RNA sequence: GGUGCAUGGUUGUCGUCAGCUCGUGUCGUGAGAUGUUGGGUUAAGUCCCGCAACGAGCGCAACCCUUAUCGUUAGUUACA
RNA sequence: GGCGAAGGCGAAAACUUAGGCCAUUACUGACGCUUAGGCUUGAAAGUGUGGGGAGCAAAUAGGAUUAGAUACCCUAGUAGUCCACACCGUAAACGAUAGAUACUAGCUGUCGGGGCGAUCCCCUCGGUAGUGAAGUUAACACAUUAAGUAUCUCGCCUGG
RNA sequence: AUUGGGCGUAAAGCAAGCGCAGGCGGAUUGAAAAGUCUGGUGUUAAAGGCAGCUGCUUAACAGUUGUAUGCAUUGGAAAC
């Protein structure tokens, strides 16, 4: 998935 | 959070003009609630080896799941030619295991399970095989998502 | 949507029949042109996906480190991109252990600070040997720990020119949980990279274009100007 | 008086030989390896380039003293 | 490098014969695998019958060597090494891997069959080698010719 | 080691081959059902294993209530 927080 | 010893051994490398004697320690770490791991260490004396083993085992920590306080499906784990056979224990029967396996299963927060060992027993190899077999565990949601049916059967 | 196909003209040219059959879905019939030739539609889709992911990561202060270790072209490329955008960079490839733990990075940054703020007052006072040792230590720190001086936490992202010749860091990243974005033509293990970029780096122009595209992708996060994202021009420059 | 194959202390030898192991991390189910490896440079893991290694301690060098250049102090019982 | 099931097979030719490979557009109708018991072949040394016996040479003798040397060194000299007939059936008769059945990423050489064609390269089926991912084995190592994947049969295995 | 082991280097693949018998086997359809699956019936004694109950002060015990593989006949099923 994206948006590595 | 328990950090009980498993098997401490004397080891030594041979070198020109003397051989270096040292202690090798195998440890297993478990919160009794899901975080488990194991490690090895060697050092000249007890404290350094113990600290090294604790750090190594803490670094390799990984979680484990609980199915009704049991291992709901059979598992035959292998590593280094040492078979471990684990099968569910019905609650109300108690937990049976041998020393190293006893510590492994109690440290993982497992209520009861029926265990058997095939092949020549060896501590480190047996621990590796048992952890590989336990981390191989399946789950009803896994089979549900990989199947068309969304029920256990 | 980005970097129209009229600018990609020399995107192929990899080595002859020395690859890994782990790839193949990204490759047209190999024995038809004796070279590793890629499909460009999937190329553009992968480039767009990589751009989207890198902009999402950098939007929340996602810092990235370049991987530039090859002989001549990528050295100047990484120098230009690092001196353009305020991000850490690697000059010579890792020797192992410089990315798996922070304590070594901490002692390295402490050594850098002490060295610079002490050599600020020691350049000709004693013999040439100690001053030359100070300069050599500065240069060694540039060689290995040059770019790692602005981070307080472990790098959240890293861009690699090829998994080959840089196997140590990518293996650690497999051991670690950090996401990986990297360039790879066919000589890779696609399992070790989570954001595949089937862009061939054999031709310098394509590598330059993609590096500038990624620099502009990370540029928008810190509110700094972009140069080559939608520009209707391909970077053409004879090999140095 | 005896037991330096029961000892402390001190001494010889390899030998002023340069190697010895350490922490971290990686690899391998393991003893273990990785540094210390390869290439140049010196008597020297003195030093550096590359390498799944980074540092760190020990001995080695530098950290003392003299000889040969000079400044600078006093000139005696040298000096005259 | 090739050939045959293995041992093994290399002067030239004459005779007979063995099996193999490829396209099958041809035929019969599953007639296929393995194989207890039996049968056939089965290096080299030797035994028996008889020839031939240039060299080579265990035992045997001498000379050097060694403290001693019944050995390595050298010179001698039969069995034997050759062949015709009938025997022996031993081995590291090793890929130390029983055969068969299909199936499971690649890469680089060699040769045989087919087509295209100055050679060369090309593709297709194969023998044959090396390199090399999954996977396997305790490790070494193995890797489409498996010690992988599973099956059928025979033989073999139970501390020294 | 049917459950539940192996045969490259640790014991173990015969020196190789031809093969009698045996064991194992390409696809489709039919028939019965040789085993198998599945009912009924009669037979697997008593005592004994196992479960409940009862009287022994009470457990030990004894008695009782049931249960237990297998066999043959008989009807269904025709996937192997
Ligand atoms: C012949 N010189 C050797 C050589 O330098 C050896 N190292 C390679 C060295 O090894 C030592 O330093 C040691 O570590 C132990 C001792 C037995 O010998 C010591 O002295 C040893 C020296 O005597």
């Amino acid at each position: 998935m994206g948006n590595f927080d | 959070f328990e950090e009980r010893i498993v098997k401490l051994k004397r080891i030594s490398k041979t070198t020109k003009g003397g051989r270096n004697m040292r202690f090798s320690v195998l440890v297993v770490v478990g919160n009794r609630k899901g975080k488990i791991g194991y490690g090895i260490a060697k050092a000249l004396e007890v404290p350094n080896a113990i600290k090294k083993a604790i750090k190594a085992a803490h670094n390799s920590l990984h979680t484990i799941e609980i199915h009704k306080g049991s291992i709901y499906h059979e598992v035959i784990g292998r590593s280094g030619a040492s078979r471990v056979l684990l099968k569910p224990a019905p609650q109300g029967t108690g937990i049976i295991a041998g020393g190293a396996i006893r510590a492994i299963i109690e440290l993982a927060g497992y209520s009861d399970i029926y265990t058997k060992n095939l092949g020549r027993n060896t501590p480190i190899n047996m621990i590796h095989a048992t952890m590989d077999g336990i981390l191989k565990q399946l789950s009803p949601r896994r089979v549900a998502i990989l199947r068309n049916k969304n029920l256990n059967e | 949507s980005l970097a129209k196909l009229g600018e990609m003209r020399t995107h192929v040219g990899m080595v002859k029949r020395y690859w890994n059959p782990k790839m193949g879905f990204f490759i047209e019939p190999e024995r038809k042109h004796n070279n590793d030739h890629f499909v460009l539609e999937l190329q553009r889709q992968s480039l767009q996906t990589a751009y989207n992911y890198v902009k999402e990561v950098a939007q929340n202060n996602g810092q990235i480190l370049f991987v530039g270790t090859k002989n001549d072209y990528v050295k100047k490329l990484v120098n230009n991109i690092a001196k353009r955008v305020d991000v850490a960079f690697i000059t010579q490839r890792w020797l192992g252990g410089t990315l798996t733990n922070f304590k070594t990075l901490s002692i390295s940054i402490n050594k850098l600070n002490k060295l610079v703020e002490k050599q600020a007052e020691n350049a000709a006072d004693l013999t040439k040997k100690e001053n030359l040792m100070l300069s050599r230590e500065i240069e060694r720190l540039e060689k290995f720990f040059g770019g790692v001086k602005s981070l307080k936490r472990l790098p959240n992202l890293l861009i690699v020119d090829d998994p080959v010749y840089e196997k140590n860091a990518v293996a650690e990243a497999n051991i670690l949980r950090i996401p990986v974005v990297a360039l790879c033509n066919t000589n890779t293990n696609p399992e070790l990279v989570d954001f595949i970029i089937p862009a061939n780096n054999h031709q310098p122009q394509s590598t330059c274009l993609l590096m500038n595209l990624l620099a502009d992708a990370v540029a928008e996060a810190k509110a700094m100007p972009t140069m080559f994202a939608y520009k209707p021009d391909e970077e053409i420059q004879i090999e140095i």
